[PDB]
């Protein structure tokens, strides 16, 4: 199925705390939609942080 | 079989079915009848020899 | 055509040919369907002037578009030729209300009673007519049918079908024959030439069904 | 009352057509995307 | 390193191959929905 | 690195889409990232001075 | 192929019918002594007139061999062979009117 | 050897996911446009 393998990018990979959730973030699922694609790179996390930050901030621009 | 057992027939085309069926619309395709010189003609010019 | 593609063509838009005064540079292939919305707007705009003046019926569209088509074929030539301005008075005059009543009422009567010069299409409610089986006037009698009985086993459909088939090709000049299959021939036939040879090739089938086979005796 | 089946065969709408081209345009593009971004996913990590 | 680099080389090679084949099907479905939608000139 | 670099080797740094694989080998050596652009040759005499 | 045979009912009732066009499209609005009505004496035997240009708002061969006169096609078509030429064979004593007829 | 092994999994499984797609396309249009003529009723 896909909720164990979301459930782990979301709470070991991204490590998102518990009150942020998919309908809290619509720039968050379709990302997820992205991430569960690569089975690799589930050791730098810092990376994947790093890269929703970055998303979110190119998502919130006025421009 | 109309000519050859000289009775009348109306041919028609079937356009498409309206109203949900209530009525069939056929166009004027082709009618034969004593009326018709053609259908006269075509009975005299039979060879039952 | 009209009425199957009828969603396609009915959001054609029109406004700026008609708004437009001076030509405008227009694709060649792009007639076909401007024409027609361009025909069915004038049909519309027709039966509209004249409803100023038992049962009510509702006519869609495109209903009325295609049986107004079928009527008159010269609605599409004339509006093609002709401009708008000088079309409308002519659909107008050429717009008599009472024989489309006729029309769209005729029942019991056939043929109608009007020419076909007039007018070239009519209509036919179904549950007034009933159906026969006019197969047991023509090939469905007990005559025929026992004269095309004889065949080489009992699988063979009767022959009758093919028995006035026989006697129209061998009676009747070939000039009719012959204008009927270029104007009535049927989907498997199209391949085919004529009538003439329709009996041929069916003969031939009929021969190689039947095989002989020798064999000696003691 | 028919015995025989009618509204046999005819041509339905074009707009499903179209729509559904449309889905099968985006479904290309996206496939193109990750592909692309899957091999040099790919390149990045292990052909190093 | 050499099979690496040869790997990278190929696969690099291909990539641009899909992508042709994909904005070949592209065009394709295009002119497709473009000759239904509205017939064009020629 | 121990090689000078082909140009394919030079990636294209651009911003806004996801592009995850660079940010997970920022560590490596070989790959080397720049922005879509280029300095021009007085810029480059600027900076230099 | 013949897919129904029918019957005219020796009874009758006067339909009496209102037909409305439901104005589910309504057009768009008509913007700018009597001009003659065009004559509706014309009428295409082919599917080439559809390819020609607009009519330009406000060929006589073209007429003569795309369009035919209603007349020549409300009348019937077969005609009869008389006597003069030598004695005809059984395809000529029935023959269609050339006018009329087409490819 | 492990990230060699990684990289070959990795690899089929981009080949099986482009097939499923390949698939699931030509089934899809297949279907979609099998209903322009109404084969089915």
């Amino acid at each position: 199925k896909r909720d164990e393998k979301h459930r782990h990018v979301v709470n070991v990979v991204l490590e998102l705390p518990t009150e942020i959730s998919e309908a809290t973030h619509p720039v968050l699922a379709t990302m997820l939609s992205k991430y569960t694609r690569m089975s690799s790179l589930f050791n730098d996390k810092c990376a994947f942080k790093l890269d929703l930050l970055r998303m979110v901030a190119v998502s919130r621009t006025r421009r | 079989g109309s000519w050859l057992f000289g009775i009348p027939v109306c041919l028609g085309v079937h356009v498409a079915d309206l109203l949900k069926g209530q009525r069939i619309l056929v166009a004027r395709h082709l009618e034969y009848t004593s009326r018709d010189r053609d259908f006269l003609r075509i009975q005299r010019s039979r060879d039952l020899n | 055509t009209l009425r199957t593609f009828w969603p396609q063509i009915s959001q054609y838009d029109l406004r700026p040919y008609l708004t437009q005064h001076q030509s405008h540079t227009h694709p060649a292939e792009t007639h076909t369907l401007h024409n027609l919305k361009l025909f069915c707007y004038l049909v519309s705009t027709a039966w509209h002037q004249r409803i100023d003046t038992g049962t009510v019926l509702r006519l869609s569209l495109q209903e009325f578009c295609v049986l107004i088509a079928a009527l008159y074929p010269e609605y599409i030539y004339t509006v093609l030729k002709y401009p708008v301005q000088m079309s409308l008075p002519s659909l107008t005059a050429h717009l008599h209300q009472d024989v489309i009543h006729a029309v769209v009422n005729n029942t019991h009567k056939m043929p109608p009673d009007h020419l076909p010069e007039q007018v070239k299409a009519f209509c036919i409610t179904p549950t007034q007519w009933p159906a026969m089986q006019l197969n047991k006037l023509f090939w469905e009698n007990k005559l025929v049918q026992q004269l095309c009985q004889v065949g080489p086993q009992k699988s063979t459909p009767p022959l009758g079908k093919l028995w006035l088939y026989a006697m129209a090709t061998l009676v009747f000049p070939q000039d009719m024959l012959q204008c009927l299959w270029l104007e009535l021939k049927p989907q498997y036939a199209e391949t085919y030439a004529s009538v003439s040879e329709l009996v041929q090739t069916l003969f031939q089938i009929f021969t190689q069904q039947c095989e002989m086979v020798t064999e000696g005796y003691t | 009352s028919f015995a025989s089946p009618p509204i046999t065969v005819l041509t339905q709408n074009v707009l499903s057509a179209l729509e559904i081209l449309r889905l099968v345009r985006l479904d290309l593009r996206q496939l193109a995307q990750s592909v692309q971004d899957t091999i040099q996913h790919m390149r990045f990590l292990y052909l190093l | 390193r050499v099979r690496k680099r040869y790997l990278r080389q190929e696969l690099r090679d291909l990539g641009h191959r899909v992508q042709t084949y994909c904005e070949d099907l592209e065009g394709r479905v295009s002119e497709a929905e473009a000759l239904l939608n509205q017939q064009c000139e020629l | 690195d121990r090689q000078p670099l082909n140009p394919a080797n030079i990636e294209a740094r651009h911003h806004g889409v996801s592009d995850v694989p660079r940010l997970g080998a920022m560590d490596a050596d070989e790959p080397l990232f720049v922005d879509d652009y280029r300095a021009t040759d007085d810029e480059w005499t600027l900076q230099k001075v | 192929t013949v897919v129904r045979v029918l019957r005219p009912p020796s009874t009758f009732e006067q339909d009496h019918s209102r037909l409305v066009l439901d104005e589910a499209f309504p057009t768009f609005p008509l913007y700018d002594a009597p001009t003659p009505p065009v004559p509706f004496n014309r009428v295409p035997v082919n599917i080439q007139f559809l390819r020609e240009n607009p009519p330009p708002i406000a060929d006589t061969s073209r007429t003569a061999d795309s369009a035919l006169v209603s007349t020549a096609f409300g009348g019937s078509v077969f005609q009869e062979n008389r006597l003069g030429e030598t004695p005809l064979c059984r395809d000529e004593l029935v023959a269609v009117a050339p006018g009329a007829a087409s490819t």
